[PDB]
């Protein structure tokens, strides 16, 4: 109802944000 | 969780001089790594982005190299307005990190301080407190020492320095030593000393009085 | 005209709030990205915030996550800084620099504002001199004590002749008071001849006191 929802969706954002930084680092490490 | 190791921490330099400072990345950063200029009073300024990539209006003179995980600033030729401290920085983690500084100086000679000790007022000692001074003054290098002496006794971690940046002038120093305690703790020893060791003297020079 | 400022630094007590902002002109903030970086002073910088306004995306450091948010408002094309909790370590000059591109990763901080100070102490609470007597000509001086906040003014004379002189930065005790000091370098046989006095200054609670030196 309050940050319940709106919290989560905030991690779950992040959490993808996250994971496409790992793939541009380990491609700039080739 | 990622350092970046900055070297050295100080460096001194003449105009004309080509300077290196380096930065150690504790894992890979791949490139994402900026260079930034910051003077006294002002905001920092972007030198280099991307490991070694010329920011636009910045002086050609600027350069950034990067080895693995290693990174050189360099500066070719240094000009006047170039004295400053210089920042690494790392963008590629989204916990950006800085390193710590590397303060670029004027490189002039060897000159040696005027020591001075100052004694607390008869009208601080009626406010209960106690403060001894010690002054350096103008001075070239920085790295000097000041030994708070009482009684031919070194009590001292009541005393904090300060120090002027290198002035515009002579760019010289000047230091300054304040040391704290009761008037209890004042009255009870009667010689007070601050000896000074530095590249512009021989033996360090010790100063002293008994109120 | 491409510019950053940035304001809203100032006083608190520890636990404090206080809000900052950094106005954006000459770009639209939105299409692009922003940082608030941070300087305690006489120390380095550190990374405190980042936001990505149309990829609606914030980031903040450890050290904060918590007691900070930072914010975007398009219409007035501004960056804000919220900070709660407010301690004496976050005592620090404040910057905002801009990211060209609109992710953290993709750029550096191109442009920066001057940066406001934050001072944060829980009290507002707040003088001698240091008498004549290495070189060859003796020096003398003011130190001034116990005093808040942030600075202090101390010429001599009002300033109608003064060289060889310095002031050096204020130190914070342990009481939570700063304490400087001002000195002059003047020759040794000119004891008490002509004129010689310190001229001090502070703002905040007025003062502007005038002090003599001397066996």
């Amino acid at each position: 109802s309050e940050k319940a929802a709106e919290e989560a969706y905030t991690r779950t954002t992040r959490a993808l944000h996250e994971r496409f930084d790992r793939l541009e680092r380990m491609l700039d490490d080739n | 969780d990622i350092q970046m190791t900055q070297s050295p921490s100080s460096l001194s330099a003449s105009v004309g001089d080509r300077v290196t400072i380096t930065c150690r990345a504790s894992q890979s950063v791949s490139s994402a790594v900026a260079w930034y200029q910051q003077k006294p009073g002002k905001a920092p300024k972007l030198l280099i982005y991307s490991a070694s990539s010329l920011y636009s209006g910045v002086p050609s003179r600027f350069s950034g190299s990067g080895s693995g995980t290693d990174f050189t600033l360099t500066i070719s030729s240094l000009q006047p307005e170039d004295f400053a401290t210089y920042y690494c920085q790392q963008y590629s983690y989204s916990l950006l990190t800085f390193g710590q500084g590397t303060k670029v100086e004027i490189k002039r000679t060897v000159a040696a301080p005027s020591v001075f000790i100052f004694p607390p007022s008869d009208e601080q000692l009626k406010s209960g407190t106690a403060s001894v001074v010690c002054l350096l003054n103008n001075f070239y290098p920085r790295e000097a020492k000041v030994q708070w002496k009482v009684d031919n006794a070194l009590q001292a971690g009541n005393s904090q320095e300060s120090v002027t940046e290198q002035d515009s002038k002579d760019s010289t120093y000047s230091l300054s030593s304040t040391l704290t305690l009761s008037k209890a703790d004042y009255e009870k020893h009667k010689v007070y000393a601050c000896e000074v060791t530095h590249q512009g003297l021989s033996s360090p020079v010790t100063k002293s009085f008994n109120r | 005209e491409v510019q950053l400022v940035e304001s809203g630094g100032g006083l608190v007590q520890p636990g404090g709030s206080l809000r900052l902002s950094c106005a954006a002109s000459g770009f639209n903030l939105s299409y692009s990205s922003m940082h608030w970086v941070r300087q305690a002073p006489g120390k380095g910088l550190e990374w405190v915030a980042y936001i990505s306004p149309s990829y609606g995306y914030t980031s903040y450091a450890d050290s904060v996550k918590g007691r900070f948010t930072i914010s975007a408002d398009t219409s007035k094309n501004t960056a804000y800084l919220q900070m709660n909790s407010l301690r004496a370590e976050d005592t620090a000059v404040y910057y905002c620099a801009r990211s060209w591109e609109a992710y953290w990763r993709w750029s550096a901080m191109d442009y920066w504002g001057q940066g406001t100070l934050v001072t944060v102490s829980s009290a507002s609470t707040k003088v001698f001199p240091l008498a004549p007597s290495s070189g060859g000509t003796a020096a003398l001086g003011c130190l001034v004590k116990d005093y808040f906040p942030e600075p202090v003014t101390v010429s001599w004379n009002s300033g109608a002749l003064t060289s060889g002189v310095h002031t050096f930065p204020a130190v914070l005790q342990s009481s939570g008071l700063y304490s400087l000091s001002s000195v002059v370098t003047v020759p040794s046989s000119s004891l008490g001849t002509q004129t010689y006095i310190c001229n001090v200054n502070h703002k905040p609670s007025n003062t502007k006191v005038d002090k003599k030196v001397e066996p």
